[PDB]
C-alpha cells in the first residue's frame, strides 16, 4: 500500500519551532513532490508548501513565508516542515500529501494540482500555560431515589494541561453506560473532563467502582474510587 | 532506416481502451523533434525522462501505445494514479521512462449517433498489472450467485462503451492518446536520435 | 479564494445532493479536484479533475464541469455520506482550496439526558467546588445550557464544551460545569442546571 506517516501531536510554547515529519511508504520518494496543507480548528484548508524529494526544491506560500521551512532526507522516505515564531493563530492540524510532477517538452518541471494521498495530520497546540498534573475528584454515586435501574457515577478530571488524558472504569472491566464527555478548554488554558457510568443502583452496594485516569503528558495516573454519598 | 512514429501518431484508426494496441519500434533512428513541432497535441506529459535529453539518449527498444478515452481519463494515464482506466484498463509503472501525448479526435472519431466501437473495461475482479492487457469477456460476478453467463441482477457486462457525441463535452469527447515507453534493458541501443 | 456554498448543504436520505466551486481566474480552463474530510480525519480524494474518480470512491460520487464553476454529485445520500467536502484548483497565485461545504442528512431526533453532579466532599476539603451538567445522546445537537442559584440566573462561571461533539452512536454530547467557591454553596440552599433542546427545556436541581 501507499502509507503517509505523520509525527505525533506537539503541544509547544509561543514564539518555539514546530517540527512536523511525515513518512512516505509505498512509491518512489524520489519521483513525486509533498506539499503541506494546514486546517485551523473548524476552518479550510490552506496549501503552505511544495517540497521536491529528488530536487529538494522548495515553494512556499506568501502568508506562511517567512516562518516555514520544508526539507527531505532520501534515505528515510520522511519529509519535515518546520515552522517557528508560532503565533497563537498558528494552532492547527497540518497534513502532508502527494503530488506527482512532470516534466514539460521545454524540460522545465511542473506539480500536478492533484493531492492523491494523505497523512494522517499532526496537531501543534500553541498555549502559554506549561504542563499541569490531573486532579480527579469523585462524582459520586448521587442516589436521587429517582429510578432503582439508573445511577449516576462519574469522575471530574480537572485543571490538567495538555491534553489528552485517557479514562477508563474498573481496568476496562466497565465499558457499558461509559460515557467520557469532551474536554473544556477554560479561562485559566486549563483542561477539564467528566466521566461517568450507568450502573444498576443495586450494584452499589454488590460491586466497587473505580476510574483509571493516565495523563501521558504529566505522567500521571490517578485510579480514583467512586463511594457512594 | 528511420522509426515509424509517424505512423503510430498518423494511424488512420486507433484501439480501444478495452485492449490497448502496442508496437515495439527497435533497430531505427528517430527524430523526437517531429513530436515536440506539432502543435496538435493537447497532452505532453514526460514522466522519467527530460524531453530536451531525448535525442541525446540511446534506447534498447522504444514501445508505442495507442489507445483511444475520453479526455478527462486523459489524466488518468499517468504514474501512480488511481481510476477505473488506470487501474484496471492500462497502467503506468510508478517508475515509469516515458512520455504521454494525447490530442482531440472529435473530427474523426465521434458521430452524430455514437461511435461505441471503442470501449472500456467497467469491471474487473483485480487491478491490472503494469503494461498488462485483458480483453476478458466474462459477466462480472458481482452477486454471491454466479452469473452462469447471463447478465442478471449483481451481474455486469465486463465492458461498457463510450458514446462519442460531437456535441459532447470535451470530457466526454474523444481524445487520441499514445503512450511512449523507453526501455533501456542491459543490452544494445538499438533506438537513438540522429543528434 | 474559491466560492464553496454554502457553508452547510443539507440533504435527506435516498436524495442527490449538489456542491457548488465557481472562480473566475483560478479555473482559467484549469483542472479542479474535489475531496472529502469525515470529522476529525485528514482529507481523501473524490473526484480529480471534476470528471475522474479514483478507486475505493463508490459510484454514487460523480462530478461536472461548467467553465468557471464545477460540482460534486452524491445521487444516493448514506449516512457514511456525511463529511465535509472541498474543491480545490490552481490559479496565477499557488493551489487554491474551497472554504468547504457540510452535508447533513435527516435522522432521529433525541432526547437530551442530564445529570447533575453536586461538588465533591474533597474538593469542598480543597476549598475549590465544581458543580458538573452532563449532557448525551441529543440529536439535533443545538443545545443551550442555563444555571439558575435559587431560582436566579448565574452567569458568573459557567464554563461549557458548547462545542457539541457527536458520540459513535451519532447522537451529539456536551458538558457544561459552573465553578463557584465553597461558601456559596453552602450559602445558596438550591442550585440547578437547566437546558433547551428544541422546546424540551430539562432542570435538574442539586443542594447541599
Ligand atoms: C503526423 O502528421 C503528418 C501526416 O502526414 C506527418 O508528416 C507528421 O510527421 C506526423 N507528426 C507527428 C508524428 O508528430
Amino acid at each position: 500500500q501507499v502509507q503517509l506517516v505523520q509525527s505525533g501531536a506537539e503541544v509547544k510554547k509561543p514564539g518555539a519551532s514546530v517540527k512536523v515529519s511525515c513518512k512516505a511508504s509505498g512509491y518512489t520518494f524520489t519521483r513525486y513532490a509533498m506539499h503541506w496543507v494546514r486546517q485551523a480548528p473548524g476552518q479550510s484548508l490552506e496549501c503552505m508548501g511544495w517540497i521536491n524529494a529528488g530536487n529538494g526544491n522548495t515553494k512556499y506560500s506568501k502568508n506562511f513565508q517567512g516562518r516555514v521551512t520544508i526539507t527531505r532526507d532520501t534515505s528515510a522516505n520522511t519529509v519535515y516542515m518546520e515552522l517557528s515564531s508560532l503565533r497563537s493563530e498558528d494552532t492547527a492540524v497540518y497534513y502532508c500529501a502527494r503530488d506527482l510532477y512532470y516534466y514539460d517538452s521545454s524540460g522545465y518541471q511542473h506539480i500536478n494540482y492533484q493531492l492523491d494521498y494523505w497523512g494522517q495530520g499532526t496537531l501543534v497546540t500553541v498555549s502559554s500555560a506549561s504542563t499541569k498534573g490531573p486532579s480527579v475528584f469523585p462524582l459520586a454515586p448521587s442516589s436521587k431515589s429517582t429510578s432503582g435501574g439508573t445511577a449516576a457515577l462519574g469522575c471530574l478530571v480537572k485543571d490538567y494541561f495538555p491534553e489528552p488524558v485517557t479514562v477508563s472504569w474498573n481496568s476496562g472491566a466497565l465499558t457499558s453506560g461509559v460515557h467520557t464527555f469532551p474536554a473544556v478548554l477554560q479561562s485559566s488554558g486549563l483542561y477539564s473532563l467528566s466521566s461517568v457510568v450507568t450502573v444498576p443502583s443495586s450494584s452499589l452496594g454488590t460491586q466497587t467502582y473505580i476510574c483509571n485516569v493516565n495523563h501521558k503528558p504529566s505522567n500521571t495516573k490517578v485510579d480514583k474510587r467512586v463511594e457512594p454519598k | 532506416n528511420l522509426c515509424p512514429f509517424g505512423e503510430v501518431f498518423n494511424a488512420t484508426r486507433f484501439a480501444s481502451v478495452y485492449a490497448w494496441n502496442r508496437k515495439r519500434i527497435s533497430n531505427c533512428v528517430a527524430d523526437y523533434s517531429v513530436l515536440y513541432n506539432s502543435a496538435s497535441f493537447s497532452t505532453f506529459k514526460c514522466y522519467g525522462v527530460s524531453p530536451t535529453k531525448l535525442n541525446d539518449l540511446c534506447f534498447t527498444n522504444v514501445y508505442a501505445d495507442s489507445f483511444v478515452i475520453r479526455g478527462d481519463e486523459v489524466r488518468q494515464i499517468a504514474p501512480g494514479q488511481t481510476g477505473k482506466i488506470a487501474d484496471y484498463n492500462y497502467k503506468l509503472p510508478d517508475d515509469f521512462t516515458g512520455c504521454v501525448i494525447a490530442w482531440n479526435s472529435n473530427n474523426l472519431d465521434s458521430k452524430v449517433g455514437g461511435n461505441y466501437n471503442y470501449l472500456y473495461r467497467l469491471f474487473r475482479k483485480s487491478n491490472l498489472k503494469p503494461f498488462e492487457r485483458d480483453i476478458s469477456t466474462e459477466i462480472y460476478q458481482a452477486g454471491s450467485t454466479p452469473c452462469n453467463g447471463v447478465e442478471g441482477f449483481n451481474c455486469y457486462f465486463p465492458l461498457q462503451s463510450y458514446g462519442f457525441q460531437p456535441t459532447n463535452g470535451v470530457g466526454y469527447q474523444p481524445y487520441r492518446v499514445v503512450v511512449l515507453s523507453f526501455e533501456l534493458l542491459h543490452a544494445p541501443a538499438t533506438v537513438c536520435g540522429p543528434k | 479564494v474559491m466560492t464553496q456554498s454554502p457553508g452547510t448543504l443539507s440533504l435527506s436520505p435516498g436524495e442527490r445532493a449538489t456542491l457548488s466551486c465557481r472562480a473566475s481566474q483560478s479555473v482559467s480552463s484549469n483542472y479542479l479536484a474535489w475531496y472529502q474530510q469525515k470529522a476529525g480525519q485528514a482529507p481523501r480524494l473524490l473526484i480529480y479533475g471534476a470528471s475522474s474518480r479514483a478507486t475505493d470512491i463508490p459510484d454514487r460520487f460523480s462530478g461536472s464541469g461548467s467553465g468557471t464553476d464545477f460540482t460534486l454529485t452524491i445521487s444516493r445520500l448514506e449516512p457514511e455520506d456525511f463529511a465535509m467536502y472541498y474543491c480545490q484548483q490552481y490559479g496565477g497565485s499557488p493551489r487554491t482550496f474551497g472554504q468547504g461545504t457540510k452535508l447533513e442528512i435527516k435522522r432521529t431526533v433525541a432526547a437530551p439526558s442530564v445529570f447533575i453532579f453536586p461538588p465533591s466532599d474533597e474538593q469542598l476539603k480543597s476549598g475549590t467546588a465544581s458543580v458538573v451538567c452532563l449532557l448525551n445522546n441529543f440529536y439535533p445537537r443545538e443545545a443551550k445550557v442555563q444555571w439558575k442559584v435559587d431560582n436566579a440566573l448565574q452567569s458568573g462561571n459557567s464554563q461549557e464544551s458548547v462545542t457539541e461533539q457527536d458520540s459513535k452512536d451519532s447522537t451529539y454530547s456536551l458538558s457544561s460545569t459552573l465553578t463557584l467557591s465553597k461558601a456559596d454553596y453552602e450559602k445558596h440552599k438550591v442550585y440547578a442546571c437547566e437546558v433547551t433542546h428544541q422546546g424540551l427545556s430539562s432542570p435538574v436541581t442539586k443542594s447541599f
